[PDB]
Order: C-alpha cells, then sequence, then structure tokens
C-alpha cells in the first residue's frame, strides 16, 4: 500500500478539493482548504520538496486562510453551511468524490486513460530519476539562488508587495 | 569567538569535501557497473517475459538518439521487490 | 515512515483523549441545565499577510548566504529589508497601523 | 504523465468550476481562488522537482507570493462589499446591470 | 521500537505539564508569601492528580449547539499540535531529525491558533468569539517578529537544522552574539504561548474566561495541558536557540541535564514574569509590537545578514 | 546644530527609532569598507561542493597540477591562517 | 509588441530561467540537458516554421526524456505481460530479482 | 528505434572493494593522496564519455589501485587504522573532529612505514592535469547533422520600384 | 487618494504592461499582469460609490479567473515542453486555455459581460484607462503567441465580439456603456485579424485608442454621462459637440475619416486569405455600431435638445482644466487616412 502514499495523498487533494468548492459555509471550505494544503505539502515532501512544501503549511495555510478565517469570523453568517445543508452542495460533494472515482477506476483498470491528457497508470515512483545530488538540497539552492540570479524577480516581488500594502489601504480607505 | 569558529568549520568543511572528492571515483564506478547490472538483468527477465507477445522487440530504446540515457527509477527497479523500490524512491525522504 | 508515525500517533492519542473527556464522563448521571460588529481593524490581519510574504522571501537567506556574488545577494537582501522597513514606515505615517 | 499529475489537474479544473458556480457567498469564491492558487503550486512543484530544474524551484514561491497578493486584494474587496450591503452575498452587486 | 519512543516523548512530558502546574501554583503562593497546595499529598505532589479527577469526574456542560465538529477539533488539533512540536527537537538527538526542522515548528505554531479560533467561534458566545479575534491577532502579530527574528539568528547557525545549533553553540552560547535578539524572541515567546502579560486571550479579569469560557471538564484540561506543553516546548526551543549546552558524543546525559535544567529555569521565569508584572492592554501589546519591535528586529536582522560577510564568519551550510 | 535637536528629541522620544535606523545604516555602510568581505568570497569560492573534474593533458598546461600536493594549483594556506 | 529591450541593451532580466540547460547554481544539471541543448542547436536561426519539422527527431526526444510516456508505456506492457505469464504459471522471476542475492554496491 | 547495447554480467564482474563507509573515510585523505591518477583518469573518461559503459575498464583499474592502497594499509599499519575508523564510525555523522588523536596516531605510522604524507587543506580539490591516450570522443553527444542556415544580407538597399504601391498611393 | 499615491498607482499600472510587453519569461508576464490587476483595482475606486466597489469586484474576479487560466496554461506548457519563453505553445489544451484568458482579459464575448459594467460603475477617467490602456498587455501577448493560436477560436470570438458589441450598444442610452460596447466591437475587429496579420492589429489598436481617448476626453470636457446630459451641451460649448459629432462618425468607420482605414486594411489582409465570407460579415455588422453612433450624434449636435434655465449661469464661467493632446488625438482620430502607407513604420 505504501507504494502508492503520492495516489492517496492525491486523492485527499481531490476530494479537499471538492469539499472546499462545494461551497459549504467558510468554516468549512477553510477546514477543505486546510486539508488540501496539508496533503500537497505531503505530495511535494514525497517528491523531494521539504522546503517548498513546508512553505505551504506556514504561508498558505497559517497564512492567506489564517485571515480567511479571521475575515470570516468578522462577517459571521447565522447558520454553518454544510454539505448536507444544502442538497445541491451535498449532490455535488457525491458527484465530485464519483468523478475522481471514475478517472481514478479507469486509469488503473485502462492502463492508459485519456481524459483530456495522456495518463498512465504506473506509480510515480516510476519517473524519479537515480541520479545523486550530492552534498546538496537542490530544491534549497535553486530557491536561495533567488538572490544570487533571480534579482529581478527580487526586485518585482517586492514592489508589488508594496504597492500592495498601499492599494489595501487605499482599498480600506472608504472615503 | 564566532569569526574565529566560523573560519575554522569552513576549514573542515572542505576538509570533509577533500575527502568526498577523493571518494567519488570509486563510488561512480561502482554505481555505473551496478546500474549496468540491473539494466541487464532487467533486459533478460523482460525478454523471458515478453517472448509470447507479438510485435515485441526486447530492449529497443524508447528514444531515437543513440546516446546513453540516464536511466530513470522505473527502469532500474521495476521488477525487484517492493522493499527495494520503497528504498531507492523515498529512502533519504523518510530517513530522519 | 517515521513523521508519519509521529503524526498518527500524536493525533490518535489527543482523539482518544477527547474520546475519554466528550464520552466517558458524559454517562455520569446528572439532570437538566437548560442554557458581530464590523472589525475595520482586520487591516491589521491583512498587513500581516503581506508582511508573511516577505517573510517567506525571506527564508531563503541562510542558504543564500553560501553564494559567490555575495556582493548582489547581499544587495539584494538589504533591498527586501529596506522595502519592507519602507513599507512598515509608510503604514505608521499614514496612521494605517491603527491597532484596536 | 503519471497519475499524481491527473489528479491535481483535475483539482484546478474542480476549484475552477466552484469558482464559476457562485452559490451565495463570496468568501467561498475566493476559497476556490486560493484552491486553484494551491493546485498550481503543487503542478509547478512537482514539475520543477521531477525535472531538477534548479533555477526555476523559486516559480512556486513567487507564484505564492502574489496569489497572497491577490487573496489580499479579494478580501480588502469583500469587506468593502459587506459594509455597503450587510452581506458577502453575490446577489447585492446587481447594480451594475448588462 | 519506533513507537516506544513515541510513546516515550508523550506520556513524560504530559507528566511534566501537570507538575508544572503544582510547580507554577507553588512558586506563584511564595511570591505572594503564600504556600502552594501541599494538603494534597507530600508536599503537594498529588494535587494534579486530583486535580484531573475532579476536572473529569465534573459534569460535561456544552451549550455550542454550532459546528459540533469544530467544538471537538478544536482540543484536538491544540493537544496534538502541542505534542507534534516536541518531535524535532533535539535533546540531543531529536526524535525526527528534519533539515527545516525549524520551519516545521513555526508552521506548527501557526497551526495551533486555529484551535483558540475554532474553539472560540464553535463555542457561539460573545466574549468566545471576540476573544478567540483577538488571540487571532496577538498570535498572528508577534508570529511575525518570532519568524524575523529566528531568521536572524539562524544566520550564525547556517541551515534551519536544530541538531546543528548544539554544534555551533559548542564554544559559547548565542545570547552573547544576540542577546537583544534574544529578549526580543523570549517577550515573543510569552506572547505566541498566551501568557502574562500577554495573557488577553483567556484574560480572566477582563473576559470571563475568553475562548475556553464554554469548556469544562475534559476538554478544558486538555486546552490546559496544550498550553502548558506549548510553555515547556518554547522554552526548551529558547534553551536550545540561545542557551546552548556541553554535548559529550559518549554521555548524552550530560546535555540532557544540563538542558532540562536551562528549561526549568526559564519555565520558571515565566511563572516569575506572570506573577510580577500586570497585563499589557490589548491595544498596548500590538504598539509593543509592529512599532515598537518590528523595526529593531528588521535593523538586527539587516546586521546579522552583514556581520557574516563582513566578518567571513559564514557559517558551513552542512 | 539643529541637527543635534533632532537627535536628540529623537533619542528622548522614540529611542527604539533611532537604534533601529543607525543599525541598519551601519548594515548598509559598514560591509563595503570591510577588508574582510572578499576573504568571506574567497571561501565560498574555495569550498569543494562539487567535483573537481579533472582535464585532459595537451602538454601545454604548466599551471595546472598533474596530481594534488603539487606546488601548481591553487593555495588554502590563506584560510588556514584566517 | 515584445520589444526586446533586454536584447538592445544587453540585460539578462529573465533569460536565465528562460531554459533548463541553462547555467545553474553548482553546475547542477537539469534531467533532460542533453536532449534540451541538442533540440535548441538543432533549432537555432533557422526560424519557427522549420524548427517545427526539421528539429522534430529532437523535439521529441526532448518531449521523451521530459514526460516519459513511452518508457512508462513499455514499462507498462512489460509488468501486464509478466502478470499474465505468473498467473499462467509458465514464468519465475530469477532469485536476484526476489532479493535472494547481494545487489552490486 | 534501435537495441540498447548494454554490456555483458561477466566483464561487469570486478573484485569489489568491500569496506564500509567510515573505513573509507578514515583512509579517504591518503587513498586520494596515493591513488589519485587512475581515478583521475576514470573522472575524465566518464566526463568525456558521457557513457558508463565505455569507462568500465577504468573503474575496473580504480578498483584495483584502491584494493592495493588497502592492502599496504593491513600489511603495515593495520591496528592505528583499525581504531581510527572504530573512533570515526561512533559518530553520526562521521566528523573528523572526534578523532583527532587517533588519526595522528595513523598518520604517524603511515608516515613511517609507507611514507605517505596527508593531503593539506585544499589540495584534493584542486583541478588536475591528466595524460591520456584514450583519443577525445568526436561526438560524445551523437548528435545529428545540424539543418543548414538560411540565406541572409544578400546585398544593398534600393528604393522600392514604384513606392509603397498600395492601392492608389503614388509614392 | 492622495496624489502621489495616484501617480505610484498609475505607474504601477504602467510598469505592469511594461513587463508584459517586455519580459520573454512567461512567469514574468504573468507577474505584470498581476501587478496590473493590483495597482488598477484602487484606480478604478478613486471616487468611492458603492457602484464603483461593485465594479472594482467584478473586475478583480474576472481578471483573477484569466490570470488563473492563464498560469495553468503557462504550467501546461512547461510540463509538454519545458520551455518558458513566449514562443509557439506546444501543447493544444494550453493554447486554449491561454486564448480563453487572455480573450476574457481583452472583454472578447462571451467573456464580454463584465466590460458594460465596469464602465459604467467607474469614472470617465478611470474608464479612459480601462479601455485604453489595460488593452495593450493581452493584445501584446496574443500577438506574441499568434502562430499558436488556432485561427477558429479567435475568429469566432472576434465575430461573436462584433455581433454583441453592435447588438448591446442600440439599447443603451449610458454614454459610458455605449463606449464599453464599442470597445468591444473593436476588439473584436482587432482579434480578427491577429491569425492573419499582427501589424494589422497594432494598427487598428492604435486608431482605436486615438478615437476612444478623444471621445473619453470630450466627455470629460462636458462632464455628461448620459445622452440628455451631453445634449445639453450644445448650448454651452458646441464646438465640443460638433467635435464628437465628427469623432463619433470616425469611429462607424465611415470614409474618408480616419476610422475607415483599421476596417478597410483588416479587410484586405483577411481577403488575401480567402477570408471572404467572414470580412463582408464584420463590414455589414459595423453598421449596428454606426447606428447607436448615428443617434449619439443625433442627439449632441445634429439636433438642438432642450435645454435648462439655469445653464445661462454656467454660459458665464469657462473651462478651468485643459487637456493638452486633445486637439491632437481628434485630428489624428479623423484626419489621418490619406497617409495609411506610412502603415509601415510599426511593422
Amino acid at each position: 500500500m505504501t507504494m502508492y502514499i503520492a495516489f492517496i495523498l492525491s486523492t485527499i487533494f481531490v476530494i479537499g478539493f471538492v469539499g472546499f468548492s462545494s461551497k459549504p459555509s467558510p468554516i468549512y471550505g477553510g477546514l477543505g482548504l486546510i486539508v488540501s494544503g496539508g496533503v500537497g505539502c505531503g505530495i511535494v515532501l514525497n517528491f523531494g520538496g521539504s522546503f517548498l512544501g513546508l512553505m505551504v503549511f506556514l504561508i498558505y495555510l497559517g497564512g492567506m486562510l489564517v485571515v480567511f478565517g479571521y475575515t470570516t469570523a468578522m462577517a459571521t453568517e447565522m447558520y454553518p453551511e454544510v454539505w448536507v445543508s444544502n442538497k445541491t452542495v451535498f449532490g455535488a460533494f457525491v458527484s465530485g468524490l464519483m468523478m475522481e472515482f471514475c478517472m481514478v477506476y479507469y486509469a488503473l483498470k485502462e492502463e492508459e486513460v485519456e481524459i483530456i491528457f495522456k495518463f498512465n497508470g504506473l506509480g510515480d515512483w516510476v519517473i524519479y530519476d537515480t541520479g545523486d545530488s550530492g552534498f546538496f538540497s537542490e530544491e534549497a539552492m535553486g530557491i536561495a539562488a533567488l538572490y544570487s540570479y533571480g534579482t529581478w524577480l527580487v526586485i518585482v516581488t517586492g514592489w508589488s508587495l508594496l504597492i500592495g500594502v498601499v492599494v489595501i489601504m487605499e482599498i480600506t480607505r472608504g472615503n | 569567538s564566532m569569526m574565529k569558529w566560523n573560519r575554522e568549520r569552513r576549514r573542515l568543511q572542505i576538509e570533509d569535501f577533500e575527502a568526498r572528492i577523493a571518494l567519488m571515483p570509486l563510488f561512480q564506478a561502482e554505481k555505473d557497473r551496478r546500474v549496468l547490472q540491473m539494466l541487464r538483468e532487467n533486459l533478460e527477465e523482460e525478454a523471458i517475459i515478453m517472448k509470447d507477445v507479438p510485435d515485441w522487440k526486447v530492449g529497443e530504446s524508447v528514444f531515437h538518439t543513440t546516446r546513453w540515457v540516464t536511466p530513470m527509477m522505473g527502469e532500474l527497479y521495476g521488477l525487484r521487490t517492493n522493499e527495494e523500490i520503497l528504498s531507492a524512491t523515498y529512502g533519504f525522504i523518510w530517513y530522519t | 515512515m517515521n513523521i508519519m508515525l509521529t503524526l498518527l500517533t500524536n493525533v490518535t492519542l489527543a482523539s482518544l483523549l477527547v474520546l475519554i473527556a466528550f464520552w466517558l464522563p458524559q454517562l455520569n448521571a446528572y439532570s437538566e441545565k437548560t442554557s458581530p460588529f464590523s472589525m475595520k481593524f482586520f487591516l491589521v490581519a491583512i498587513t500581516f499577510l503581506l508582511f508573511d510574504l516577505e517573510i517567506a522571501l525571506l527564508l531563503p537567506l541562510p542558504w543564500a548566504s553560501q553564494t559567490n556574488n555575495l556582493k548582489t545577494m547581499l544587495t539584494m537582501a538589504l533591498f527586501l529589508l529596506i522595502l519592507l522597513a519602507a513599507s512598515l514606515a509608510y503604514e505608521w505615517t499614514q496612521k494605517g497601523l491603527e491597532w484596536a | 504523465m503519471p497519475l499524481v499529475y491527473m489528479n491535481i489537474i483535475m483539482a484546478f479544473a474542480i476549484a475552477l468550476a466552484g469558482l464559476l458556480m457562485y452559490r451565495s457567498h463570496l468568501m467561498s469564491s475566493l476559497l476556490c481562488l486560493e484552491g486553484m492558487m494551491l493546485s498550481l503550486f503543487i503542478m509547478s512543484t512537482l514539475i520543477i522537482l521531477n525535472t531538477h530544474f534548479t533555477l526555476a524551484n523559486m516559480m512556486p514561491i513567487i507564484l505564492l507570493v502574489f496569489a497572497a497578493c491577490e487573496a489580499a486584494l479579494g478580501l480588502s474587496l469583500l469587506v468593502m462589499v459587506s459594509n455597503t450591503y450587510g452581506t458577502d452575498y453575490v446577489q447585492n452587486l446587481n447594480l451594475l446591470q448588462c | 521500537m519506533f513507537m516506544i519512543n513515541i510513546l516515550s516523548l508523550i506520556i513524560p512530558i504530559l507528566l511534566a505539564v501537570a507538575f508544572l502546574t503544582l510547580v507554577e501554583r507553588k512558586v506563584l503562593g511564595y511570591m505572594q508569601l503564600r504556600k502552594g497546595p501541599n494538603v494534597v499529598g507530600p508536599y503537594g505532589l498529588l494535587q494534579p492528580i486530583a486535580d484531573a479527577l475532579k476536572l473529569f469526574t465534573k459534569e460535561p456542560l456544552r451549550p455550542a449547539t454550532s459546528s459540533i465538529s469544530m467544538f471537538i477539533i478544536a482540543p484536538i488539533l491544540a493537544l496534538s499540535l502541542a505534542l507534534t512540536m516536541w518531535v524535532p527537537l533535539p535533546m540531543p538527538y531529536p526524535l525526527i531529525n528534519m533539515n527545516l526542522g525549524v520551519l516545521f515548528m513555526l508552521a506548527m505554531s501557526s497551526l495551533a491558533v486555529y484551535s483558540i479560533l475554532w474553539s472560540g467561534w464553535a463555542s457561539n458566545s460573545k466574549y468566545a468569539l471576540i476573544g478567540a479575534l483577538r488571540a487571532v491577532a496577538q498570535t498572528i502579530s508577534y508570529e511575525v517578529t518570532l519568524a524575523i527574528i529566528l531568521l536572524s539568528v539562524l544566520l550564525m547557525n547556517g541551515s534551519y537544522t536544530l541538531s546543528t545549533l548544539i554544534t555551533t553553540q559548542e564554544h559559547i552560547w548565542m545570547i552573547f552574539t544576540s542577546w537583544p535578539l534574544a529578549m526580543m524572541w523570549f517577550i515573543s515567546t510569552l506572547a505566541e504561548t498566551n501568557r502574562a502579560p500577554f495573557d488577553l486571550t483567556e484574560g480572566e479579569s477582563e473576559l470571563v474566561s475568553g475562548f475556553n469560557v464554554e469548556y469544562a471538564a475534559g476538554p478544558f484540561a486538555m486546552f490546559f495541558m496544550a498550553e502548558y506543553a506549548n510553555i515547556i516546548m518554547m522554552n526548551a526551543f529558547t534553551a536550545i536557540l540561545f542557551l546552548g549546552a556541553s554535548h559529550d558524543p559518549h554521555t548524552p546525559e550530560l546535555y540532557t541535564i544540563n538542558f532540562v535544567l536551562k528549561t526549568l529555569a526559564l519555565t520558571i521565569t515565566f511563572l516569575w514574569i506572570r506573577a510580577s508584572y500586570p497585563r499589557f492592554r490589548y491595544d498596548q501589546l500590538m504598539h509593543l509590537l509592529w512599532k515598537s519591535f518590528l523595526p529593531l528586529t528588521l535593523a538586527l536582522c539587516m546586521w546579522h545578514i552583514s556581520l557574516p560577510i563582513m566578518t567571513a564568519s559564514i557559517p558551513p551550510q552542512s | 546644530g539643529r541637527i543635534a535637536s533632532f537627535l536628540k528629541n529623537a533619542w528622548a522620544k522614540e529611542p527604539v527609532l533611532v537604534a533601529s535606523f543607525a543599525i541598519g545604516g551601519l548594515a548598509i555602510i559598514l560591509p563595503s569598507l570591510s577588508p574582510y568581505t572578499n576573504y568571506a568570497i574567497r571561501i565560498n569560492r574555495a569550498t569543494p561542493y562539487n567535483y573537481p573534474v579533472p582535464l585532459r593533458d595537451d602538454g601545454n598546461m604548466p599551471d595546472v597540477p598533474s596530481h594534488p600536493q603539487d606546488p601548481q594549483g591553487p593555495s588554502l594556506e590563506w584560510l588556514k591562517n584566517l | 509588441p515584445f520589444f526586446d529591450v533586454q536584447k538592445r541593451l544587453g540585460l539578462d532580466l529573465d533569460r536565465w530561467m528562460t531554459i533548463q540547460s541553462a547555467e545553474q547554481p553548482h553546475k547542477i544539471p537539469g534531467r533532460c540537458h542533453a536532449f534540451e541543448k541538442e533540440w535548441i542547436e538543432c533549432a537555432h536561426g533557422i526560424g519557427g516554421i522549420r524548427a517545427e519539422k526539421e528539429c522534430k527527431i529532437e523535439f521529441d526526444d526532448f518531449v521523451e526524456c521530459l514526460l516519459r510516456q513511452k518508457t512508462m508505456k513499455r514499462l507498462s506492457a512489460i509488468k501486464r505481460q509478466r502478470d499474465k505469464l505468473i498467473k499462467e504459471g509458465k514464468y519465475t522471476p530469477p532469485p536476484h530479482h526476489l532479493g535472494k542475492e547481494d545487489p552490486r554496491p | 528505434p534501435g537495441i540498447v547495447e548494454l554490456p555483458t554480467l561477466e566483464d561487469l564482474k570486478v573484485q569489489e572493494v568491500k569496506v564500509s563507509s567510515s573505513v573509507l573515510k578514515a583512509a579517504a585523505h591518503h587513498y586520494g593522496a596515493q591513488c589519485d591518477k587512475p581515478n583521475k583518469e576514470f573522472m575524465l573518461c566518464r566526463w568525456e564519455e558521457k557513457d558508463p559503459r565505455r569507462c568500465l575498464e577504468e573503474g575496473k583499474l580504480v578498483n584495483q589501485c584502491a584494493l592495493d592502497f588497502f592492502r599496504q594499509i593491513k600489511r603495515h599499519c593495520a591496528e592505528p587504522f583499525t581504531e581510527y575508523w572504530t573512533c570515526i564510525d561512533y559518530s553520526g555523522l562521521q566528523l573528523f573532529r572526534h578523532c583527532r588523536k587517533q588519526q595522528a596516531k595513523f598518520d604517524e605510522c603511515v608516515l613511517d612505514k609507507l611514507g605517505w604524507v596527508r593531503p593539506d587543506l585544499g589540495e584534493l580539490s584542486k583541478v588536475t592535469k591528466v595524460k591520456t591516450d584514450r583519443p577525445l570522443p568526436e561526438n560524445p553527444y551523437h548528435s545529428r547533422a545540424r539543418p543548414e542556415p538560411n540565406p541572409e544580407a544578400e546585398g544593398d538597399l534600393k528604393p522600392a520600384k514604384h513606392g509603397s504601391r498600395l492601392f492608389f498611393w503614388t509614392m | 487618494m492622495n496624489p502621489i499615491i495616484y501617480t505610484t498607482l498609475i505607474m504601477t499600472v504602467m510598469s505592469g504592461t511594461m513587463l508584459v510587453m517586455i519580459s520573454s519569461h512567461w512567469l514574468l508576464i504573468w507577474i505584470g499582469f498581476e501587478m496590473n490587476l493590483l495597482a488598477m483595482i484602487p484606480v478604478l475606486m478613486k471616487n468611492f460609490n458603492p457602484r464603483a466597489t461593485e465594479a472594482a469586484t467584478k473586475y478583480f474576479l474576472t481578471q483573477a479567473t484569466a490570470s488563473m487560466m492563464l498560469m495553468m496554461a503557462i504550467i501546461i506548457n512547461l510540463l509538454y515542453s519545458g520551455q518558458w519563453t513566449i514562443t509557439k505553445m506546444f501543447n493544444p489544451v494550453a493554447m486554449t486555455m491561454m486564448t480563453m484568458a487572455l480573450a476574457m482579459k481583452l472583454g472578447l464575448s462571451p467573456f464580454h459581460f463584465w466590460v458594460p459594467e465596469v464602465t459604467q460603475g467607474i469614472s470617465l477617467q478611470a474608464g479612459l484607462l480601462l479601455l485604453t490602456w489595460q488593452k495593450l498587455a493581452p493584445l501584446s501577448v496574443l500577438c506574441q503567441i499568434s502562430q499558436s493560436i488556432n485561427p477558429n477560436l479567435m475568429l469566432t470570438m472576434a465575430m461573436l465580439s462584433i455581433l454583441i458589441g453592435g447588438w448591446g450598444g442600440l439599447n443603451q442610452t449610458q454614454l459610458r456603456k455605449i463606449m464599453a460596447y464599442s470597445s468591444i466591437a473593436h476588439m473584436g475587429w482587432m482579434t480578427a485579424v491577429l491569425p492573419y496579420n499582427t501589424t494589422m492589429t497594432i494598427l487598428n489598436l492604435l486608431i482605436y485608442i486615438t478615437m476612444t481617448l478623444a471621445m473619453f476626453m470630450l466627455l470629460i470636457h462636458s462632464s455628461a454621462t448620459t445622452t440628455l446630459s451631453l445634449s445639453h451641451t450644445w448650448n454651452k460649448m458646441p464646438v465640443i459637440t460638433s467635435l464628437m459629432m465628427v469623432t463619433l462618425l470616425s469611429m462607424g468607420g465611415l470614409p474618408p475619416l480616419s476610422g475607415f482605414m483599421p476596417k478597410w486594411m483588416i479587410i484586405q489582409e483577411m481577403t488575401k486569405n480567402e477570408s471572404i465570407i467572414m470580412p463582408t460579415l464584420m463590414a455589414m455588422t459595423a453598421l449596428l455600431n454606426l447606428y447607436f453612433y448615428m443617434r449619439l450624434a443625433y442627439s449632441s449636435s445634429l439636433t438642438m435638445f432642450p435645454s435648462t434655465n439655469n445653464m445661462k449661469m454656467k454660459w458665464q464661467f469657462e473651462h478651468t482644466k485643459q487637456m493638452k493632446l486633445l486637439p491632437t488625438m481628434i485630428v489624428l482620430s479623423t484626419l489621418v487616412l490619406p497617409m495609411t502607407p506610412a502603415l509601415s513604420s510599426l511593422n
């Protein structure tokens, strides 16, 4: 079973996406997003991306959606909408799981599934490379090259964040 | 104090990297031999496996180029045991 | 598998305690006990986000210190930090940091 | 393409469909936006790690930097909408027509 | 045997939390000219057992009537994350050795706020919701400085690996190098753990019980255990980061003793601070961080970037 | 003169900002005039992260050594003295 | 309207990250550096229209290195037929593939 | 397309240096100092050829040289080296720092009996020349013929035959 | 909004578009789009009204979806080619997704529904920026990827845009909505020639930009947002309404006015590629645009609508602010037809 941990995680990722995509109250949506973020971190870690996946755990889960939650709390709704609360939400939730199951089964049964692209049912372990990175974390060096090579990216991103602060101030002015 | 100790630490790191450099050629030879042997075993077992299948060449390269391509994990460990596959794929990631 | 084991064990232990604390003591026999303003200061939360972004951008610095172009690396790192300080100063001076 | 790529592309498609089909709340749609961004981060990270594109391992980070900028903009708009109407309901964004 | 190691990390930490409660009570009493609990057992050693049993046998009130799933998840998440954050700590050998254990702990701390966030909301009360919101702001506000200070000090470590901190501080404590950062980091720990003078969340004097006002019996006990476990863990992180200890590879017991003693000293410092100062006003708390601390942390971060370059003391990556 | 008055007022009323600006200015300026920065660059260069791939000897490379412990090639004595 | 200001002013604003075979830190090679280098060297100065067919072999090899669809298809066929023969009972995996011999160091 | 020419099992069978990582690391400096020539030759072969198959013989020579190095160590300095690597094996990181005394003993014995001198810091990391009789690979990438470039820059510019020639415009 | 901040936001918008038109790396092009959105949103809400907030929210949602689809297309093209360079796109699905995203950014139908609403919500100056400057970046991106573009999808979107722009305008009495529908139709005209000849798209874009600049500046000068408020203008500033009539006739494409040349050259290029039915349908469908232009002209200048007594007060005063480029924009929008062969400069 440990042979397809990545696939199990990807299925959980899709399930969380169906959860927050069916639009329950933003509380449960936040829960689905949090679960999906953790699971994406798991997949990234499995592929060797410890730092990148951990970034989602902190700057995405404990970041963008940590305020998403703080926001919903300020705009409190009368009732916590759940999947079963609206027949459509529950129906779409079930259909989404069913859709995943259909493609999953087809991919496994039909060695080569083709929804919009062509996918092979072989385990993800196949695609991995047999090279050695030596005394290095390739992800770490690539990310740290943002200061040595990606100076232009640094400039543009910093300017965007400053203008984002100014923009948020201006939008929340309200005159 | 920190300056002194960090300079010494960089010296020791250079020493350890020099040791790795000294040992690297032997590891490269061993790795190349192991990869070639694993590929040969896969090819032989594959000829036994797919002899009866029609229109299947054995060991036909999937690339047009007649140049060595580093085999993926799937080629080398395709038909090994699951424990070997799990080790080769996720050992460094999981080891803690 | 070690990290997965640790996560599983911790979660199961905590959930087991929650079970023994939500249901096990709930058996004990008893009787009947009967029984928001729009925060505009949420701007602080939003500013945290844009500052957490710079936090993320700054994390690679320990490995960034290992490059050979230390001049460029230092210039860009101080550039990002000075832009963050400028953002803080702007929000401060424009009374945008109206906490509570 | 391995099945993980299929799953993540499916997740992005599902999130996109959810965003394009609002129900009442704007926050749910903004959740779908953040979710689509997660799908894109995971897909980009998997591609870059598998291909050993060392110099592109920062692209997922910049994507998230601008993902949070977009989220922040969305919340900054949502608060104003709520102030003007009392709810985040989409049906109140009705003054402009055609 | 790895499961045995997990249990060995978990159960003693819970026992330490239980007895930390008694230690806090006695220390606060003695600093107030009083004697801590001493009737229940010799010198009060059996008081935590009585407290726990009384809590568990107590009525399980629950007028939440909203998202009971959340009202149950919040204690689970809090306790689970409190136990997990202990895992990567090297004492001196970590249970799980991560290249980025530091960022892992930061992420887990950020997640742990959701426990307070949900508990207060699913309670669906007045003090609970508003108090939970004040919590989010508090933890979120100090999370920024916590990260900056941590990055600034690790610039000398050369990695986010907790284990290498022992090697880096082999000759001297890092407090000598970064004491201003140490002071700000200590205050940051105080804020993150929601301890006095930043005990605004619970804030009994102002908010009847804060986020846990609608939590009783066992779930309240789990919140208490999570709080105290976080206190001990954050003090342990401080001890590892700044007050390094000598580690003899052949006898880890010496390092373990030294580390435990330093963590105990820092926890006693936490209780001491709780006794001495009054509580900062919610507004003053944020003023102290974004307007007063955040600047100095930025300046010190620039300095700690520049110093290794201008002193040729860039630490080794490995 | 007025600058001294501004500094005194700033230190009296906003000492934290004064400390922060002083520290940031030093962090900006000092590395430029520090002699050891080039030493840090050289140290980072000297670290043998990747293998030193040998080069074919065509008989016209006096400077490149033929074997370690030969006098030709770079030296790390400066770091050892450091 | 792609004003090639980078080429006019000789500034490498973003072309460093354009390809996987460009210079990378510590000369860490890409997984498909050889194929990409060959494809670019083939498709240099001949125009896109010519490159789409006169370098199709190089591009196909590059795509195969990137995605390995054909390699995975071949391996899937091998595993299918091995399972089929095992069910029929006319195949027995060798002891070394079963783990009965120590792999070469 | 074509069949991959994997070498036979027999040709790739070589005597193996069956020593653990700590043992190799203990002797790493002197091993690099003594066995440099075959190792550098094999590395040059691997990097020029870019095919593991082409350089099997050089790998065999590297393995043989390593075995000779360890045979000499066993003959002359067996016990000090055993103590050194047992000391190194204890440390999880296999650090050199903790075993400086055993390192001194082993270095002294090896300098006396065999005359080997431990290479200094920054020495084994130097790029070195290798004199080889193997020819340089002509097309290591096995690249196809490059497509022919387009004709360009025929000659001087002259005015348009009758201007723009756009509809009714005469200029 | 503080004027320094307003200038910084406008420069950020322009810098985002410059990054879009300057970068050879897809990630940076998407970054430029993100900067454009971030800077644009507050600019749309310079004057704070509930309508301004609603327009900003709609625009943000639409552009955010477009950017997300664009980034997914970039990621897919990376997955199948491993190239970040803006060039031929090597996956048809990525090409289709990118085309949909860029069309949504441009307001091409059936992604047009947001253009009229956003234009009505925002002020005349924000509308000018939205309908002139914002079009530059996506059109640049499409021109760079023109070869990969599937002609059928682009042509269908162009024809639908022309049809819908013509239809919607007939029903509108609000000047801003009329301008938005005209913009939709002209965007369809520009994107029609994109598969065939990009220089024609650039020429049409320049002519359209001049005409819309002139029209919006005239509306700002007249301070009219409705047909009747514009009708009142003849009593105050007859020259303004006369020039408005001339610019409207140009926008309709009537010869010999400058508005004729983009349509003429587009028809030429399409016919050279054996497209005969499509240019014919586009030219005929432009008559709806011409119709509502003519109705606006009847309301404004050709016929004198009733004024109000209080206008006698405005007679005494004069316009304080002068828009320097308005006269030259009018001249270029109306009298540049004798100078088409200069369409080889942008070539």
